[PDB]
């Protein structure tokens, strides 16, 4: 269970960092 | 495969081996940051534990070492976030995940 | 805790004799089974206790719930993570994991990092190589505290002591058994051993008798005591060395 | 009394050595140092406590 | 802790579903 929680939380934090990188693609067009 | 064989000898290093890394090191605490209302060094056992872990990380072909080292890196990464000598240390284990 | 173990005066975990005959007792191996039972159970409890954590005036009011659980981020550091106000350690962990994803260390070689556009905007720097110590040190500066509401306009030690004392009583009984057992095996060379060793112990205990308070102030040490032979023979040696 | 000395170790060895040769001739009783350590009512109380632990663990 | 870890993993899966709905909002924001 501790493996299955961490392997999802790290992917969620990676998705949040990818969205934070994609916010720059909307800020550079304005 | 001899060391990571039994059910009581291969589970001590699941928790003690990250614990010996940040040993006798003034880690930045958070209780004083939660109750308002950096070390720059290492220890004697820390370099030995880092060298042992980096030589343990050389287990290729996904044997008894590489299956062990994948369950320890999300706990060692919590300790590398606080101690900046642990960025210079553990060089090969970060390259071999 | 300390680096070295604490020196104590009381004994702890004394030995168990193995020279006792097992045909009559048949319990020392069972006591060893109890000792290894206690060691395995204490091993599991120690591993569990280690794994369990690893004029218009303004109105200002100092609130009661000012805590360090949610501490304010700067707007430069907030857009690098994504969360508004999460924690104080999750920000450092997210910045370190973001650098580890970007692979800015190497493709010192690990201290100095490669400054990206966001890493220069959040730090107000212009250098190419900068150490991770100075990266992490500015994080305490870039985080601001939460603003208030502003309205303008035991028994185990004594038990182990009792077990150790009872084991010392067992060691005394075992040594007193072994002495009579060796005296039963051989009666000859242990009584001459007694008549030698007890005589030497009486000579050692009778070796400090001429150095008392009222015995040294009198004159029945130096005068006419040539049978003593301990002193009054080194006066030709101590005078040649200057000790007087 | 926390530390031992040369005279204390020699006197300890001598008192532990005289009492062994004192029991062969049987000129000393040495029964108060026997009964207070054996204590047969404490031994049968120990057996009753082990039987009570058997009854509690079954 | 065995119950608490599964209770947090389901909340992380619901957060992943909310992030997927945010992605679906970004697909219609352009």
């Amino acid at each position: 269970e501790k493996l299955k929680y961490v392997k999802e939380s790290e992917k969620m934090l990676n998705d949040r960092l990818s969205l934070s990188k994609q916010i720059l693609d909307l800020n550079k067009s304005l | 495969t001899e060391l990571f064989k039994s059910k009581e000898c291969s589970l001590i290093l699941e928790a003690t081996l990250p614990n010996l890394l940040s040993y006798n090191i003034a880690t930045p605490d958070y209780h004083l940051l939660q109750k308002h209302k950096f070390p720059q060094e290492l220890s004697d056992v820390s370099k030995v534990a880092c060298t042992f872990l980096c030589l343990l990380s050389n287990d290729t072909d996904d044997g008894a070492g590489s299956a062990f080292c994948q369950r320890i890196r999300p706990l060692v990464l919590h300790k590398l976030a606080d101690i900046p000598p642990l960025t210079l240390a553990l060089s090969e284990y970060m390259e071999n995940t | 805790t300390q680096t070295n173990p604490v020196p104590v005066t009381y004994p702890t975990d004394a030995y168990i004799p193995t020279y006792l005959p097992d045909d009559k007792v048949s319990n020392l191996a069972d006591l060893k089974k109890l000792i290894e039972m206690d060691s395995r159970l204490d091993l599991y409890l120690t591993r569990r206790r280690l794994d369990t954590s690893i004029l218009r005036c303004s109105i200002t009011i100092q609130l009661r719930g000012v805590d360090g659980g949610k501490v304010q981020y700067s707007p430069n550091l907030a857009t690098l993570i994504g969360m508004q106000t999460g924690s104080v350690n999750d920000a450092v962990y997210s910045i370190y994991k973001y650098i580890l994803i970007n692979n800015l260390f190497v493709t010192p070689e690990l201290g100095e990092v490669k400054l990206d556009s966001l890493l220069q905007k959040v730090l107000d720097t212009n250098a190419a190589h900068l150490p991770l110590m100075n990266v992490v040190q500015t994080v305490n500066k870039l985080v601001s505290p939460l603003p208030p509401i502003i309205l303008d306009y035991a028994e185990d030690t004594a038990k182990l002591r009792e077990i150790t004392k009872l084991a010392l009583q067992l060691n005394s009984s075992a040594q007193k058994y072994q002495f009579f057992h060796e005296l039963s095996l051989h009666p000859r060379e242990t009584l001459t051993h007694y008549l030698w060793s007890s005589k030497q112990n009486e000579l050692v205990l009778q070796g400090d008798q001429y150095f008392n308070e009222d015995a040294a102030r009198t004159s029945d040490i130096y005068s006419n005591n040539n049978n003593d032979r301990s002193l009054m023979g080194n006066i030709s040696l101590l005078y040649s060395q200057g000790r007087l | 009394y926390n530390n031992v000395t040369l005279k204390n170790l020699t006197a300890f060895q001598l008192l532990s050595q005289r009492e062994n040769i004192c029991e062969l001739l049987n000129l000393v009783e040495s029964t108060e140092r026997h009964n207070s350590i054996i204590n047969p009512e404490r031994q049968r109380m120990s057996l009753e406590e082990m039987k009570k632990m058997l009854d509690a663990l079954k």
